């Protein structure tokens, strides 16, 4: 069934499942054209694919290409989100093929499932979680190689860096979600916290900066700290 | 004109035959019922005054053989049995009607009710879809589960419809994933219709057979085949123009010959909004939408 608060740990066992964001696949800017009409420009887009277990990342980059002579785009960005999602199943060992995919958002369930046809044992499966994975081109790195593409191409990240080599998954989520929360709300706050001390840098194989332990405590709590601000100011509360 | 004479009454019934029924009651004088038209199918049913849940029918034509009905106390029910011997089978029939205890199948001759709800219905077809070789009609109750509701137990009592699922490798070409699923026009002209159909008739006779079965026994899954076989054809971008046109009145005489205060749980309010509004064949069924609009207004 849908994942909620009540079955979050299933996310941290040992059965292979990935999260499958679709927010970023088709991007546009709005424009006036030389008559005054709307037009959209689009940009390079992606899908984000996690295992939340592993950080494993497969972040398959769209190229506007895609898009040129195509009508009712937004339709067309999740049949091609479910297209690749289906291709990097197919593309695994059998091993390490997922036995539940979560999308984030239900309009991928119909096009993921007819797309995954052919793995009748692998569940496909919404959420009611508010996951913040559209923030994930708030992250520089990552917003830097889709906007430099100039084919498609997948390219893959660990997104925990190396925190697994001392917490656990359940904490590594939570760090992770933490803080694209963040980024969402205010990125600039948010970008501002993560690199105001430029003694702590950021290893070219990673995405975040090398905090030590204390440094993410106090991160994380500059984290929180920004996204109840920002909720106080959205309600006037 | 046929006859389907009754041995008894033995318990308070009500006997419907295609639209029309009938009170019984118990141990009351009834013989059966006459002035049948020959020429297309029937369904005698049941209701017991005891047990409003399971009503119960045979299908049948009288061009296939002598039937009657007779209760069986043992299973508690009325019985269609064939007669394989003509004169016996006049020779009651005669009695009966001069002793003049049998109702007449009361047809208006300006309806043609019945024959647009059976166009396509062939006996044939029936018994392909109710298995029982050995009888030349076809028992079917509330209470009988469809194939495709057996997948998702008992075989021979199955109502083996012709199985429909828009999320499967038959209605989905691969690498035609978005096109199949969004215009299901392979499905239904290639797989359906050329494939399992063979032709339209065929097709529309399954869906009247599977419509009348969830009006006149409230058969779920009946219901369930009706709507998928509408769904289909409405979620089809490209239908032959006869197809249309014939669906139209298939569904607006369904439609008109429904019991009024039924129409919560046989309409399916998505499959309706979407031929009527949203699918292709939005602008296609003038007659059903009309019937629909100015009777159930509150399902859209």
């Amino acid at each position: 069934g849908a994942m909620n608060s009540s079955n979050y740990a299933e996310l941290f066992n040992n059965d292979i499942k990935l999260f499958v964001d679709d927010t970023n696949v088709y991007r546009v800017t709005v424009h006036k054209t030389f008559e005054g009409n709307v037009a959209t420009k689009a940009i390079n887009g992606c899908i984000f694919t996690l295992n939340p277990k592993t950080g494993h990342l497969f972040l398959k980059i769209i190229h506007t290409s895609v898009w040129a002579g195509q009508k009712r785009l937004s339709q067309l960005a999740k049949w091609k989100t479910a297209e690749e999602v289906s291709a990097l199943v197919r593309s695994l060992p059998k091993e390490e093929q997922p036995k539940q995919i979560i999308v984030t958002r239900k309009a991928m369930l119909d096009p993921l499932e007819v797309h995954m046809l052919d793995f009748p044992n692998i569940a496909i499966r919404p959420t009611e979680l508010r996951l913040p994975f559209s923030a994930a081109m708030s992250i520089d790195k990552l917003s830097d190689v889709v906007m430099k593409a100039t084919e498609p191409q997948m390219v893959l990240f660990n997104i925990y860096d190396d925190w697994l080599d001392r917490i656990s998954s359940y904490t590594a989520f939570s760090r992770l979600t933490l803080l694209l929360r963040a980024l969402k709300t205010n990125e600039e706050s948010a970008k501002m916290i993560l690199l105001s001390d430029p003694t702590i840098t950021i290893k070219s194989y990673h995405l975040w900066p090398s905090f030590t332990d204390e440094q993410w405590i106090t991160i994380e709590s500059q984290m929180r700290d920004l996204i109840l601000t920002e909720y106080g100011r959205k309600y006037n509360v | 004109m046929n006859t389907v004479p009754f041995t008894s009454a033995p318990i308070e019934v009500t006997i419907g035959i295609d639209q029309y029924s009938f009170n019984v009651k118990e141990n009351q004088p009834f013989h059966g019922i006459k002035d049948i038209p020959i020429g297309h199918v029937h369904v005698i049913h049941f209701q017991h005054a005891d047990n409003s849940s399971m009503r119960y029918g045979y299908w049948f034509d009288c061009r296939m053989g002598n039937f009657y009905i007779q209760y069986d106390p043992k299973d508690g029910l009325y019985k269609m049995m064939e007669e394989r011997d003509g004169a016996k089978f006049e020779n009651i029939v005669h009695n009966f009607k001069e002793r003049q205890m049998m109702v007449s199948y009361p047809k208006i001759d300006e309806d043609d009710t019945w024959y647009n709800l059976t166009e396509f219905v062939q006996m044939d077809k029936i018994r392909k879809i109710v298995r029982k070789d050995e009888n030349q009609f076809s028992y079917v109750d509330s209470s009988m589960t469809t194939v495709q509701e057996n997948e998702l137990s008992d075989p021979a009592h199955s109502l083996n419809y012709t199985v429909i699922n828009f999320k499967s490798r038959e209605a989905i070409r691969p690498g035609h994933e978005m096109e199949d699923f969004l215009d299901k026009s392979y499905y239904l002209n290639t797989v359906m219709l050329q494939g399992i159909f063979k032709n339209s008739s065929n097709y529309f006779g399954e869906l009247q057979f599977a419509f009348l079965n969830a009006m006149f026994f409230g058969n779920y899954g009946s219901s369930l085949q009706w709507h998928a076989m509408i769904e289909l054809i409405c979620s089809s971008a490209t239908v032959p123009k006869h197809m249309l046109d014939k669906l139209d009145e298939i569904l607006y005489y369904q439609i008109k010959t429904l019991p009024e205060q039924y129409s919560d749980i046989l309409l399916n309010e998505r499959v309706w909004n979407i031929c009527l509004y949203s699918s292709f064949q939005k602008n296609s069924l003038h007659n059903t939408e009309k019937i629909m609009e100015n009777k159930y207004p509150e399902l859209l």
